[PDB]
């Protein structure tokens, strides 16, 4: 079947999350370890954790996290590099989280009206951001990423991921 | 092939001068060779100047135009930005930032259909070009390298027996890297060669100096 390695230590919410969303359509497992593997078959493994999101994304034709056409297939490809680039940096956080902001505005989730890679991709790198953090305890968090981040953090899949993963 | 689910035409990119995006270059000349394509250069008021050679970069523009004809229209645009940036017609499509997604994009018009595993892996050198190789120390670059090595010593292209966006965005991120000397080994050197000989990567390659 499918077999995930994590890094115990320091737990992949958004491949856990993207495991987590698409376990009724494939069989797949999660083993503690110290680093991130996706066994895929003999000669085929992923270490890397957007290839780890896309190849879930891909085999879950259910769930629907890679999106419904090209542009938004496209839109989330953007979304996957923000999160591992602008919002990975903690520098430069302010303008990256405003953009964030920006976008989210006139939107429920990031992609489409629906679930995708983006929101569990955006969301889990948002959560690990100390900044993001250090701005929600001090009521500085933007509205509208606030406002999207909370529906996500309510529902059950995210309640069930932080509980058995997330290392406070 | 086909290209008309939500018929969009006009392709926009904006792009820094002082780091021209050789990948969408080498994609643009490519997507010319299978659709009729409209070619333009603006610079945005907000670029002083901007290279000659970078002006005209769609310069074999001298030719008879179908007008009538066109498939896509590609427009791009020498601006003060800090990440290329790729814009369409439709409001309900956000910015597409970074070249390596806009290449992803753009080789998708070939319509080149992909298995789970392999489409992945195609993502996967992409990102690797990207998170890397574009900006790694020089024990970053040999790692990157030895993988392709490895890669390129089971398949003639990185992800197998036929070019990909992989290809193209790798290459070209190696011909920008500039600053210190790093050996390529024999089976990046055999593929390097492999890209060179495609007239769309060495045609884009001469655009960027003088």
């Amino acid at each position: 079947t499918l077999s995930l390695t994590v890094n115990s230590g320091d737990p992949p919410l958004g491949a856990l999350l993207a495991v987590e969303h698409v376990k009724d359509d494939v069989s797949i497992s999660v083993e503690e370890g110290k680093e991130n593997i996706l066994h895929v078959s003999e000669n085929v493994i992923f270490t890397d954790v957007n290839s780890i999101l896309r190849y879930l994304a891909r085999v879950a034709t259910t769930a629907g996290l890679y999106g419904s056409n090209l542009m938004e297939h496209t839109e989330i490809d953007h979304w996957l590099e923000f999160s591992a680039t602008k919002l990975s940096s903690s520098d430069s956080f302010t303008s990256t989280i405003n953009e964030l902001n920006h976008s989210l505005s006139l939107r429920t989730y990031l992609v489409g009206n629906s679930l995708s890679l983006a929101d569990l991709s955006v969301w889990a790198t948002l959560k690990g951001n100390a900044a993001w953090q250090e701005q929600l305890k001090q009521k500085k968090a933007p509205v509208h990423v606030k406002r999207w981040f909370g529906f996500l953090e309510a529902q059950q899949a995210f309640q069930s991921v932080g509980t058995k993963w997330d290392v406070s | 092939l086909g290209k008309d689910y939500g018929a969009l035409k006009d392709i926009v990119i904006n792009a820094n001068p002082a780091s021209p995006p050789l990948s969408l270059l080498v994609l643009h000349r490519l997507l010319c060779e299978h659709f009729r394509v409209l070619s333009t250069v603006h610079t945005h008021s907000s670029v002083k100047s901007v290279p000659e050679n970078l002006l005209k970069c769609f310069g074999e523009q001298n030719k008879k135009q179908p007008r009538q004809d066109y498939q896509l229209g590609f427009t791009l645009i020498w601006k003060n930005v800090p990440k290329t940036q790729m814009k369409f017609s439709i409001q309900t499509m956000c910015p597409i930032e970074g070249e390596g997604n806009i290449a992803r994009f753009l080789f998708s018009l070939f319509g080149q259909k992909h298995n789970a595993v392999n489409a992945t892996l195609i993502d996967s050198w992409v990102d690797i070009a990207i998170f890397q190789l574009k900006e790694g120390s020089s024990k970053e670059k040999a790692a990157v390298f030895r993988s392709m090595n490895s890669a390129l010593g089971k398949s003639p292209w990185l992800a197998g027996n036929e070019l990909t966006v992989a290809d193209v965005v790798l290459w070209s991120v190696l011909q920008q890297i500039g600053g210190c000397s790093v050996t390529v080994p024999a089976n990046v050197q055999r593929w390097m060669r492999s890209c060179e000989n495609l007239a769309p990567f060495n045609t884009a390659l001469k655009l960027l100096k003088l």
